[PDB]
């Protein structure tokens, strides 16, 4: 029994609507949201016994939900308050008690949008003194000068994603931390063996999901509009 | 709150087994299910307990449940990198969609992984488009290293970070750091870092 | 010989935020418990009312129904979000539980639920079910609650083993009230009829225990057939009252009486003659 | 819906002047809120006593007000009930023949 929600990940401003879905196609009547924050547990925000029931939780404040058909459940924030920066976990199930969980929304509400920037992106080839000495080759993958913090790092290899020999730092570091809005940083390793780094049909890339505005989002800066975008950087591997 | 568990957070070495507590006010209490969390993803179910005197298990989890004495324990035997994650008790209290589920706020293990031939070395690695820049890479240590931050606000340099080369078994640790600065260099980029003493600089 | 144990559960529930829930237990016609809404726990009515159990079962069973009032209090609420718009409050819901205890080890159990004043479900065997004549949108409700296996399990042990298990020695401990005799006391009086020129005459009886006893008007030895017993009507001293009436014609009065037989007297009937 | 049924009656034999117990029994009710008065001379007699609310095999409530009372030549008394069943109260009263 399947639960998905979109978007994965969203960056909003204060005051601006946002709506979070959630589907599944289990045909389970009963569905449920939570918002997941440190210090803790989920906590019941809105859930629904059927199309057209939605009832209050336990923090239902700020939030509106909607369940237009068995299918989908949405939660709606009309306006969008920083306190609302969440995970936010959408679940169903049918008359027995489980409940199955989607995978999880990141929800950031920012007072204002005009710092955001999405990165730039660098991929630094193995040396060859690591592939002399170990016979494995590192490559480094860096994202830098984005705002704010919402980006998804990613390995491929001849188109298909890669997880094995990857570590990706576990949060961003800030460029200027002594500055209000600093820009971030993030780096990545993708460590193979070196005859596989040698190989020229060896396509290597590193993509970086950046969540900024959408489409709608008003842009009055000369700089081009931070939109949620992809940026990559690649090489082919080499004798 | 209705849900609590103890520790809040551990640190142990892989291979070592570990005790994780919940104990709970939640009345009636229907049944008990242990999560995995891993960073930024989301719940994994690992056990189930439904009886007054429970035990279960899965695989290198085992847990038991004593409903009189509203206490479970979540144990991990032989610890791997892999169950580094945050473990969450949730108590039921219907056996049926009538229930609601009461949620724990987790504790957060860190296994640290065993590093079996360390090789500890800084190498210079180059971008791909532009010849001239570059980064650091403190490669290969074991895990009693620490890396510090710089010293220079220039000077970027990431926490440390462990991979695994699961075809080959093969696991291993590592930094970056870089700059714009003219004064950067790979040789110097790690100063303000206890590295080990045998740590390969190449020409 | 056989005795009904009955737990009458009566609930109101007004809206989304006022309920209450109150009980009484009775074996036969006498009231063993009380559980008001007010009161945390369940209260005694007779010296004898814990039957057989310890302390200890007591205090488990007990428990168990705490539990449950709280736990019925929610669900009720939550099965009228579920099956909204459909149903809305006011919701009455009224629950009939127990056990008929006849000779020997036999007996049988029930648990029957009315809603708005009509029985609608049951549970039977190993599960909750509809009955005949109850609406469809029930199926929702049975469905849920039919899913939850702890709750089956817990019904199935309290009719099948703890019903019984306790009535049999609540007869033993409360066997002297169970077999009390308490005589009934007579008098007579009269009214005007429905039609001008008759009379009603009234026979009152009143203060006996238990409750079978024979009222009949009299003309010397010849029953007057015209006679109509009332209903058993209560005193608030767990005896009963009854009267029995007899239309006639004024002037008639003279030479009737009325005779009752009730098995305290011990033959020596009470014969009032007007 | 359903509309009580009101009887009253006295405990004992009634007597003028001897002190007795008059019982207003209301049945055949539902929903089961009621509120339910007993009067002397119209007037609410304030040490009332109530039973517990049941109720019969066919569901609907049943209780039992009760309260000590002296009869005399001159005294009315009256068991009134309130219930949503009934646009007005209903008055019964005792009627010792
Ligand atoms: C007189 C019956 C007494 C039997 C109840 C004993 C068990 C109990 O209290 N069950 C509770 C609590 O159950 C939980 O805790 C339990 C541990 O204590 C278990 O772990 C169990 O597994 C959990 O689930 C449970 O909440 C029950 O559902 C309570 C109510 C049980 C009686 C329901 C009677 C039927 C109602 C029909 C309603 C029909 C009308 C209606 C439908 C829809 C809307 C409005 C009205
Ligand atoms: C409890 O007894 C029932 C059968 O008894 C009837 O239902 C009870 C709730 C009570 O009202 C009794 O007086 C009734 O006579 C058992 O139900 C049977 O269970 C078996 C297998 O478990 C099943 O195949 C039968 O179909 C069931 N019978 C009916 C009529 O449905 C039940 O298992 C007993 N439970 C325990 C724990 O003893
Ligand atoms: C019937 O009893 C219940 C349970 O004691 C009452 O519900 C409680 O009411 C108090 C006071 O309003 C609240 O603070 C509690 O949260 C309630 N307890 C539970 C367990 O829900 C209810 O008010 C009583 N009903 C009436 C009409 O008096
Ligand atoms: C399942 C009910 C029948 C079996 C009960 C046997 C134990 C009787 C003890 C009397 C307690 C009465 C509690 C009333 C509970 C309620 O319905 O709210
Ligand atoms: C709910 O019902 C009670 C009792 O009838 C009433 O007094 C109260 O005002 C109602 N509450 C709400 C919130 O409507």
């Amino acid at each position: 029994a399947a639960v998905t929600q979109s978007p994965r990940n969203k960056v909003a401003v204060t005051g601006g609507k946002v709506t979070l879905s959630c589907n599944q196609t289990n045909n389970h009547n009963n569905m449920y949201w939570y918002r997941q924050d440190t210090g803790h547990g989920l906590r019941l925000i809105h859930y629904s016994y059927g199309a057209g029931s939605t009832e209050k939780g336990d923090i239902p404040d700020g939030y509106k939900a909607s369940r237009p058909s068995q299918e989908n459940f949405s939660l709606i924030l009309e306006l969008a308050t920083p306190s609302q920066t969440s995970v936010y976990f959408c679940a169903s199930g049918d008359e027995g008690y489980t409940q199955y969980f989607g995978p999880g929304t990141r929800l950031l509400v920012l007072e204002d949008l005009r710092n955001v920037t999405p990165p730039k992106v660098s991929l630094f080839e193995p040396s060859k003194a690591e592939i002399s000495h170990t016979q494995k080759a590192t490559l480094v993958c860096l994202a830098t000068g984005f705002y704010p913090d919402h980006v998804e790092l990613s390995w491929w290899v001849n188109g298909k994603e890669v997880h094995s020999g990857v570590c990706t730092d576990p949060q961003p570091l800030k460029e200027q931390p002594a500055l209000n809005d600093s820009r971030y940083s993030l780096s990545s390793r993708l460590r193979v063996s070196a005859t596989f780094w040698q190989n020229p049909r060896n396509h290597f890339r590193c993509q970086v999901q950046f969540y900024g505005l959408s489409e709608n989002d008003e842009w009055t800066q000369d700089r081009a509009k931070p939109v949620t975008q992809i940026v990559s950087a690649e090489a082919w591997g080499r004798a | 709150t209705q849900v609590e568990q103890s520790p809040q957070s551990l640190v142990v070495r892989q291979g070592e087994n570990c005790v994780l507590q919940c104990n709970y006010s939640v009345t009636p209490d229907n049944h008990l299910r242990w999560f995995k969390q891993d960073t930024g993803k989301g719940l994994v179910s690992l056990t189930v307990l439904v009886d007054q005197k429970d035990k279960t298990s899965n695989g290198r989890y085992s847990a038991t449940l004593d409903k009189d004495a509203k206490h479970s324990t979540l144990h991990i035997t032989a610890t791997l990198l892999d169950d580094t994650a945050t473990y969450i008790c949730v108590v039921g209290d219907r056996g049926s969609a009538l229930g609601r589920l009461h949620f724990g706020a987790g504790t957060q293990l860190i296994v640290i992984p065993d590093i079996q031939n360390p090789d500890p070395a800084v190498y210079q690695l180059r971008d791909s488009k532009s010849s001239d820049k570059s980064v650091c890479l403190f490669t290969d240590f074991d895990s009693q290293t620490n890396v510090s931050q710089s010293k220079d606000s220039d000077v970027y340099i990431t926490d440390k970070c462990v991979l695994d080369m699961r075809s080959m078994d093969f696991k291993s640790n590592s930094a970056v750091a870089w700059s714009n600065k003219s004064d950067f260099a790979c040789a110097n980029a790690f100063n303000n870092s206890i590295i080990p003493e045998d740590t390969f600089f190449p020409s | 010989k056989n005795y009904t144990f009955r737990c009458l559960q009566m609930s109101s529930f007004a809206n989304r935020s006022w309920s209450r829930t109150d009980s009484v237990v009775w074996l036969g016609d006498l009231q063993t418990h009380r559980w008001s809404n007010d009161s945390a726990t369940i209260s005694f009515t007779k010296p004898w009312s814990q039957g057989k159990l310890s302390n200890q079962q007591w205090e488990k069973l007990q428990h168990m129904f705490q539990v449950y009032r709280v736990s019925f209090t929610r669900d009720i609420q939550e099965l009228v979000k579920m099956m909204s718009p459909k149903e809305d409050y006011p919701i009455e819901i009224q629950l009939s539980a127990g056990c008929e205890m006849y000779p020997g080890n036999a007996s049988e159990s029930f648990l029957h639920v009315a809603f708005q004043g009509k029985y609608v479900v049951r549970f039977w065997g190993t599960s909750w079910q509809t009955v005949p004549g109850a609406p469809s949108w029930l199926d929702l409700p049975i469905k849920v609650l039919n899913a939850d296996q702890g709750t089956s399990a817990t019904v199935q042990m309290l009719l099948n083993d703890t019903c019984p298990l306790f009535v049999r020695g609540l007869l033993e401990a409360g066997k002297s009230d169970l077999e009390k005799q308490e005589k009934p006391v007579a008098w007579l009086s009269s009214v005007p009829s429905s039609a001008h020129g008759h009379r009603q005459l009234v026979c009152h009886v009143s203060g006996f225990y238990p409750k079978p006893v024979w009222v009949m008007w009299m003309r010397g030895d010849q029953e007057q057939q015209g006679t109509h017993r009332g209903d058993f009507l209560p005193n608030a001293d767990e005896t009963w009252y009854l009267q029995a009436t007899l239309d006639v014609e004024a002037g008639e009065e003279a030479g009737l009486a009325c005779r009752v037989k009730h098995s305290s007297l011990g033959g020596q009937d009470i014969i009032l003659y007007w | 819906q359903k509309t009580p049924q009101i009887q009253v009656y006295s405990r004992h034999p009634p007597e003028n002047g001897k002190p007795n117990i008059l019982n207003c029994y209301v049945t055949q009710f539902h929903p089961p809120h009621i509120e339910i008065q007993m009067l002397k001379n119209g007037k609410k007699i304030p040490k009332v006593e109530m039973s517990d609310m049941s109720f019969s095999k066919d569901w609907s409530f049943y209780i039992l007000a009760h309260t000590e009372f002296t009869p005399t030549e001159t005294d009315t008394y009256a068991c009134r009930v309130k219930h949503a069943s009934m646009a007005e109260p209903k008055t019964v009263y005792w009627d010792r023949d």
